C-alpha cells in the first residue's frame, strides 16, 4: 500500500485528508475529520464570498436614439459593452486566480498533516518514503487513533521503539 | 520485519469534471461547480404576478396615437413591461414625425399603468368638421384616422378659431398628444382649413409652444406628400392645457393618466407572448436560476444573475483527481 | 536526561482587532491598518486660502439676472466652488425659460473669478421707459424686477427701432445675457410696446439670433400668463455684441468679465457655510484625512482620498493573534 | 515551554519572529532580527503599493441634465455608479487577496525559520515536536546567539553531541 | 570519511535584468519578458493596402463644399481614416454655421469610399445668375466662391420662384449639401435677389424643412458681416430631394455617392504624410509590433496592442538570479 | 561546493532546478529535466492565458463635440479615461500579482526537488545542512541517475549504507 507520493486514495470517502492505518488487529482508511471540514468551512467561505463581490456588479438598460444622435448612440453603447467587458475580465480572472488559491490549498493541507504525524512519531517511526510511516513499535487501534487526533503519547512507547531500532543495527 | 503502518493520503474518484488556471488548463477534479447558467425558456413570460405588453406590430407611437391598425391596445392599463419589435410596421400611417419620441419611449420605461381618459369629446367641436380622414391611415379599405386625435377641419365653409382648455383636476400627471398638418400647397390648405396663414399654440405652466404649417414639396410617402408632426407633454395635477388654433390643428380627444411608476423597460424582440412567469427576463427567453452569473442577454429586467460574456465559468472546490 | 533547548515561536498580543479574507472571516490578528476614512466634519468649509459661494435660496439664474431675493450676490467677485440648493426657491421671478442653462452652469464650473461691468447705462435709453416692472419679480411688496437687465417699454406713445452695439475692448472673456417678453395678447402687447409684429436679433462674430414674441394664452404662474426666456453668449475680446428690437427686448446693463478660470465645481447641499478650512469638500461636509480611501460622498472637490462604497477596509499587518 | 506547533508567545515583543533558549545560564526570548525586518519592509511595501495603484482611479463629477434630457442624464448616472461599483469591488478584493497572501506569508517565515535552525543542528540535537529542539550537547548563551544569527559550527560540538546519543541507546 | 554527494540547486546568470512585486520592488532575475511596446514610427502611414485622407490646412467642411483653398480633395475617392489638423484654417470661408457639423463627421467615419456626382448642372439655371462670390471666398487675389455649391442671384431684374428636384436613381446612399445667405439689411437684399420675403425649403420622405433668412446686424468676420448657414441629408435610393426657393438659396450641384461603409475614423494630427504602411495606426505615430500592450496613444486605428498608460509592464519568467 | 541554501549556480544551464553530482567517477552538474519542463508548460500557459484575459479590452474612439456640448464632451472624456485607467490598473497589478505567484513557484519547485530526494534517500544519506547529500554507501555515476529520474531501490544499497554509520559510533 502506499500514501499520498504516488497518487490519492479512492478507497477513503469520508473526507478529503485521511489516513491508512495497516497493523495487526485490521486495516482500512480514515479520514482526518479535522483538517477535512476546516477545508470545507473554507473553500464554502469562498465561493459565497465570490458571489457576494459580485451581487453589486453594473446592469445594462437600453436606450434608443434617433438619426441625428449617432453620437451619444455610439457612446452609450462603447460604455455599457466597456462595463460589460470589464466585468467578464474581473469574474474569468478571480475563478482562475482562486482555482489556484484552492488547489495549492489541498496540496498544502496534505503535506501540513503528514508533517502532522511526522512531528508526533519522530524516532518511534520510520517514514517510508511514500508517504508511510512504519512504526518501531506495537500500534494497537488504539495508538492509530492515537496519532490521528493528535494525542500521542511519545514517551509510553519510546522503550520498545528504541530497543526495536538497534535491533536493525545489532 | 514489516511493522505496522500509517499512512497520509487524499480522495479521488471516477469524476470527469475539469477546471482552469491561469498556469494550467483542463485540470481533471474530484469536485467543481458551474456558476454559469446557459439555459433560457426562450419565451417572454410574464414578471411576476404582472403581464407584459406586447405591441407585435405597432410602435409605442402607433399604440399611443392610436393608428387603426392597432386598435388591439386602444384600453391597456396596467403592464410590467414592453416588448416592441425591432422594426414594427404601424407607427405613423400619416407620414410625419413624432418630437421627442425617445425622450417619451424613456418616459414609458418608469410607468406601468396608464388610466386613458376623455378631455375634449368630439360633441365639442360643434362649429368644426371632426372627420378628416386618410387613405394612409386607413383601416379597412376605407380611409380613416388615428383613433385618439381628430383631424379638425372646416365646417360649412368657415374653420372659426379655436381656443380650448382642459383642466387637470386629477392627482396624477397626464400625458397629452396633439399633432399639425403640413399642407403641400395654399390650394389644398384652403380646401381644408379655408383660413391661409396658420398656427397652433399650446400653453401651459411650462409649456409655451407655437406651431407654424410648412408648406413645401415632399417626396411621396404612402402616396401622399402631406406629413403630420406630433408633439407631447405632461399636465401636472391642477395645472390647465391651452389650444389656440386657426388650422391645422390635430386636436387631441384623449389624455393618457399616469397612476403608477415602477421600474419597467421597453425590451426589442421578434418574440411572441409565451404564456408563462419568471422573475427575470431577456429580450431572448426567461431565466429560472440560482446560479450567480447568466451569459445569455446582457439587457434583463428582473431579479437576475450577473450578466458576463462567458462561455464557461467553473470553480473548483474538490482536489486534483489522480487516475 | 533533561537538556539545553531552543524553539521556534511567533507573536502574540492583546489584541481584538480583526481582519477579512476571502475563504476566512473575522480573523483575530495582532496588528492591522484601516484604510477607509469614514467620518466628515459636516461642515460647508473654504477650500485652501478660498471661500465658496453658497447662493443659499437663490439658483444660478437668479444671481445671475438679478432676481430681488438675490440681492446679496449682486457683487461677488472670487469663490472656490459653488454651493446651491437642490430646490432653490428664487431663480426666474418673471416665469419663462433660461435657455441652455446647464451648459451655463457647466461653464461656470470652470470660473472662479467674476467681475460685473455696465456695458449699457439705463442713460442710453433715451427715447424708451426703462422701469417695466412685475408684481413675481416683487421686492419689498410693491413691484420690482431683474437687477441686471431692463424691461424697455414705450416713452410718451412711441417704441423707435433699436440698434445698440457693445466692444469687447477688456482682455477677458464676457458673459452677455438678454431676454424677450411674450405678452397674452395684441392688446397688452401694444398697451407695453406700441409696435406689434416685433423681432430682437442679436449678432457676434458667432452669434446669429433672431428672436420673436409668441402671444400665445398660458395657465397662470404667480398669476401671470405672461413669459419671459432668457438667453446667454460668451463675447470674445474685441469683438461687438450686437442688438436690434422694435419691441419686447429685456436689455442687459450689465455683462459678467471672466477673469479667472479654475478646475471648480457646483454642488448640491442643503447645508449653510461652515466658517472652517479643508483641501477635501463633499456636499455632505469636508475631509481631513491621510486614509487612502473614503466613503462618505463621491462627488468630491479638491486632493481626496478615493471614494469606495464600502463600509469597512481593513488590512492585516501583523500575525493571527492565538488566545 | 513550547514552539509555534501550539500557539505564539506573549513573552517575544522585539519582532514577529524568533526564539526561546533555555539553557543553564538562562531562559528568555529573542527575535530572529534578519527575517522580521525582512517582514517590515516587504508588508509595508505591499501598503504604499496598494495606495499607488489607487493613486489613478474615477473621480465622479455632477452634471445638471434639464426635462428632455432623460436618456443622457440616466446614461451618466449608470456611468458613474459603473466606475465607483467598479473600484469599489477592486479595492475590497486586493484588500481580501492580500490579506490572505499576508497571514501565509507569516505562516511560511515562520516555518522557513523552523528549517533554518532544524538544518544548522540536524543530530547535533532532537526536535521535540513542538517547534523546540533539545541539544545533545551543551549550548552555552553562546552556542544558542550562534544558532540564530546562522553562524553554527557543527562539527565543533558534533562529538559530544554523538556519544551522548548512543548512551541514549547504551 | 568524505563520502559521495548529491545536491540540489537552481539557475544563474549575468541577468540584470529586474521584475517588480506587490511587496517587493526591483527583484534582480534570470528571465524576464516585457509586455509593453514603447515606440512608433513616428509617422502616418498607410492601412493595409489603402491610404489616408490626409486633409491638411482643410476641414471636412471646407473638403465637402468646396472652399476654393482646398481643390486638392476636389476628387478623393477611395480612404482608409481621415486625417484632420486640429485647428485647419480653410473650412467655410464664407463666415456661417455648418448645422449637425459633429453628426456628419461622425457619419464620415463610417464610409471610407466617395464618388462625387452631378445632380444639379450650372446649365439648369437658365433663368439666374449663378456667379456670386465674395472675397472671403477669394482664391487668387480675385473673389471666388465654394466649388460645389452655387451662389444663385437675380437675373437681368428678377428672382423667379425656383422649384427642381433630383430623383436618386442609384442603388447607394447620397449626401446632399445646400446652404442660405444671411443678407445685412433689406436694401442688401434686393440689390442681390430682388425678392424681400424670402425662404428655402427642401423635401424629401424624411426631410421637411423650411429655411428663412435672418437679418441681423452682426460683427465683420473676413470684412463681412454677412452668413451663409449649411445643412445636410442623406438621400435614400429611388428617393427624391426637392428644393423650392424665391431667393437666398445656395444650391447643391454636387452630391456625394456613399459607394462603400466600413470601420474609419477621424483622427486629429499635425503630422503630414509619411509614406510607409502598417496594420496599427495612432494620431502620433504607426505601430509594427507583436506585444499586447502599447503606452503611445488610446485613440488608435487598425488591429492593435491593448493601451494601457503604464511606463513599464514586464513580467518574471526565470528565478531570482544570486550575484 | 553547495546546494539551494546558499546561492544558485552558475555551472547548469539544461533547465532551471537541478543537481550536482560529486562521486569517484565525476563531478558535474546535471537538471532535472522532469521539474524544469513542468515550469516552462506552465510559465508559458501564464503568459499566453494572461494576453488572451487582455484580448477583450476597451477601445477608445474619437468624437467630436461643439461649443454647447460641453457636458457630454465632458462625460464622454471622463468615461473613455475611466476604462483606461481600470484597464491600466488591471495589467500593472495582474503582472505584479502573477510575478510574486511565479518567484514562489520557483521557490517551491525547489524545495519540493529538494524533499524528492530527501524521501528516496532516508537513512542511506546524510543531509548536509546546505541543500547537499551525503551518501553512506558508493554512488556510481548510476546510482546518482537511479536518484534523479525518481528510480532509486533502497534496500539494495540499506545494507552497505548501514554499516558505514555505525563506523561513526564505533
Ligand atoms: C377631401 C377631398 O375631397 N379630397 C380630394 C383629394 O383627396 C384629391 O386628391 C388626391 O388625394 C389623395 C389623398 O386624398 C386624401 C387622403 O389622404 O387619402 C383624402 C382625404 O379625405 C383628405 N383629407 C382631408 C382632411 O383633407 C386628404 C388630405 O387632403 C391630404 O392628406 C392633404 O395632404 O387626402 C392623394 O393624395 C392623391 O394623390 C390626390 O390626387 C383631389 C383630386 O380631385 O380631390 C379632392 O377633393
Ligand atoms: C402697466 C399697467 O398699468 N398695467 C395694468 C395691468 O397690470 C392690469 O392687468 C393686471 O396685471 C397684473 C399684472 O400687472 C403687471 C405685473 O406683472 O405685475 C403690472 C406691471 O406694471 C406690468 N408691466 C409692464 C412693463 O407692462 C405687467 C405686464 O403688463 C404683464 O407682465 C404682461 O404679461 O403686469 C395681473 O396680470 C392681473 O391678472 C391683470 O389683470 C390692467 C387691469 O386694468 O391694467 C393695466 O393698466
Ligand atoms: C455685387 C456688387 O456690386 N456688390 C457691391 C458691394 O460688394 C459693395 O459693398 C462692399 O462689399 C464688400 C463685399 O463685397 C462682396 C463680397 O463679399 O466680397 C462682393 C460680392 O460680389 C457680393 N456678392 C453677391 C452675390 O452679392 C457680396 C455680397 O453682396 C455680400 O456678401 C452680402 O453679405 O459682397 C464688403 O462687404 C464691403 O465692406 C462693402 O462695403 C457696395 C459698395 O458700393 O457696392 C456693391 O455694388
Ligand atoms: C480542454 O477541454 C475542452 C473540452 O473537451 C477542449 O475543447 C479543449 O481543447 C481542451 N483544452 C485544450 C488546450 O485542448
Ligand atoms: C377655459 O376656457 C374658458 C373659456 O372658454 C375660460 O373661461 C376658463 O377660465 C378656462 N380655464 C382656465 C383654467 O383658465
Ligand atoms: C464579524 O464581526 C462583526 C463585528 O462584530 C460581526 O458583526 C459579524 O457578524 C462577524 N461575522 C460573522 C460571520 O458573524
Ligand atoms: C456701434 O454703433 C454705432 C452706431 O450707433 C456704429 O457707428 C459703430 O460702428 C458700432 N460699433 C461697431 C464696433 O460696429
Ligand atoms: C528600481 O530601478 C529603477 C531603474 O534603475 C530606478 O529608477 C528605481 O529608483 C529603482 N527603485 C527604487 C525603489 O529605487
Ligand atoms: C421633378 O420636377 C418635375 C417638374 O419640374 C416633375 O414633373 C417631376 O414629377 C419631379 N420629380 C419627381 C420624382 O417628383
Amino acid at each position: 500500500i502506499a500514501g499520498f507520493i504516488e497518487g490519492g486514495w479512492q478507497g477513503m470517502v469520508d473526507g478529503w485528508y485521511g489516513y491508512h492505518h495497516s497493523n495487526e488487529q485490521g486495516s482500512g482508511y480514515a479520514a482526518d475529520k479535522e483538517s477535512t471540514q476546516k477545508a470545507i468551512d473554507g473553500i464554502t467561505n469562498k465561493i459565497n464570498s465570490i458571489i457576494d463581490k459580485m451581487n453589486t456588479q453594473f446592469e445594462a438598460v437600453g436606450r434608443e436614439f434617433n438619426n441625428l444622435e449617432r453620437r451619444i448612440e455610439n457612446l452609450n453603447k462603447k460604455m455599457e459593452d466597456g462595463f460589460l467587458d470589464v466585468w467578464t475580465y474581473n469574474a474569468e480572472l478571480l475563478v482562475l486566480m482562486e482555482n489556484e488559491r484552492t488547489l495549492d490549498f489541498h496540496d498544502s493541507n496534505v503535506k501540513n498533516l503528514y508533517e502532522k504525524v511526522r512531528l508526533q512519531l519522530r524516532d518511534n517511526a520510520k517514514e517510508l518514503g511514500n508517504g508511510c510511516f512504519e512504526f518501531y513499535h506495537k500500534c494497537d487501534n488504539e495508538c492509530m487513533e492515537s496519532v490521528k487526533n493528535g494525542t500521542y503519547d511519545y514517551p509510553q512507547y519510546s522503550e520498545e521503539a528504541r530497543l526495536n531500532r538497534e535491533e536493525i543495527s545489532g | 520485519d514489516p511493522g505496522d503502518q500509517i499512512c497520509v493520503g487524499y480522495h479521488a474518484n471516477n469524476s470527469t469534471e475539469q477546471v482552469d488556471t491561469i498556469m494550467e488548463k483542463n485540470i481533471t477534479v474530484t469536485h467543481a461547480q458551474d456558476i454559469l447558467e446557459k439555459t433560457h425558456n426562450g419565451k417572454l413570460c410574464n414578471l411576476n404576478g404582472v403581464k407584459p405588453l406586447i405591441l407585435k406590430d405597432c410602435s409605442v407611437a402607433g399604440w399611443l396615437l392610436g393608428n387603426p391598425m392597432c386598435d388591439e391596445f386602444l384600453n391597456v392599463s396596467e403592464w410590467s413591461y414592453i416588448v416592441e419589435k425591432a422594426s414594427p410596421a404601424n407607427g405613423l400611417c400619416y407620414p410625419g414625425d413624432f418630437n421627442d419620441y425617445e425622450e417619451l419611449k424613456h418616459l414609458l420605461s418608469r410607468i406601468n399603468h396608464f388610466e386613458k381618459i376623455k378631455i375634449i369629446p368630439k360633441s365639442y367641436w360643434s362649429n368644426h368638421e371632426t372627420s378628416g380622414v386618410s387613405s394612409a391611415c386607413s383601416y379597412l379599405e376605407n380611409p380613416s384616422f388615428f383613433r385618439n386625435v381628430v383631424w379638425l377641419t372646416k365646417k360649412d365653409n368657415t374653420y372659426p378659431p379655436i381656443k380650448v382648455n382642459y383642466t387637470n383636476a386629477n392627482q396624477k400627471d397626464l400625458l397629452v398628444l396633439w399633432g399639425i398638418h403640413h399642407p403641400n400647397n395654399e390650394a389644398e390648405q384652403k380646401m381644408i382649413y379655408q383660413n391661409l396663414n396658420t398656427y397652433v399654440s399650446v400653453g401651459t405652466s411650462t409649456l409655451n409652444q407655437r406651431l407654424v404649417p410648412k408648406i413645401a414639396t415632399r417626396s411621396k410617402v404612402k402616396g401622399l406628400s402631406g406629413r403630420m408632426d406630433f408633439f407631447w407633454t405632461i399636465l401636472k395635477p391642477n395645472d390647465t392645457i391651452n389650444f389656440d388654433s386657426n388650422g391645422n390643428f390635430i386636436a387631441p380627444e384623449y389624455a393618457y393618466k399616469i397612476v403608477k411608476k415602477g421600474d419597467s423597460a421597453i425590451m426589442k424582440s421578434e418574440l411572441e407572448y409565451g404564456n408563462c412567469n419568471t422573475k427575470c427576463q431577456t429580450p431572448i427567453g426567461a431565466i429560472n436560476s440560482s446560479m450567480p452569473f447568466h451569459n445569455i442577454h446582457p439587457l434583463t429586467i428582473g431579479e437576475c444573475p450577473k450578466y458576463v460574456k462567458s462561455n464557461r465559468l467553473v470553480l473548483a472546490t474538490g482536489l486534483r483527481n489522480a487516475p
